């Protein structure tokens, strides 16, 4: 309950709700970002790419726009993403 | 590089400095010009220009 509320505060300090309620979150990015957060690891890199337009691409292809090692546990190539299973 | 050809291919939030640098180059690199010389009373010797 502590971590959940804190994570909400971060998500809302950026992206004010009234301007972003309609946007769709990328489940992959959301899962990775949340997992790092309660692992007491910084998550700033993920917040820039929390959303995606489902009518224009998949949650995968939305990520492959940035083909490089985002972080030590989240590595994405031009065609694929590697991460530990939750 | 295509990104150099079109700086819009570089995400600002992800690579700010590179995007700015490309736009700076594309905006401030000087424009070439031309001017005459010599005398019309003589041959030109120019090939392309």
């Amino acid at each position: 309950h502590d971590r959940a509320l804190a994570f909400v505060g971060v998500l809302t300090q950026r992206y004010p709700l009234t301007q972003n309620a309609q946007r769709y979150t990328n489940p992959l990015v959301l899962g990775a970002a949340f997992g790092d957060f309660l692992n007491a690891r910084s998550i700033d890199i993920f917040l820039d790419r929390l959303f995606y337009g489902p009518t224009q691409e998949s949650p995968i292809t939305s990520i492959t726009k940035f083909p490089y090692q985002w972080t030590i546990d989240f590595n994405v190539t031009a065609d694929s993403v590697r991460t530990p299973a939750g | 590089p295509p990104g150099f050809l079109n700086p819009q291919l570089i995400n600002p939030q992800q690579a700010p400095l590179l995007r700015a640098f490309a736009e700076h180059i594309r905006a401030n690199w000087p424009q070439p010009s031309e001017f005459g010389y010599g005398s019309t009373l003589q041959g030109s010797a120019n090939l392309f220009i």
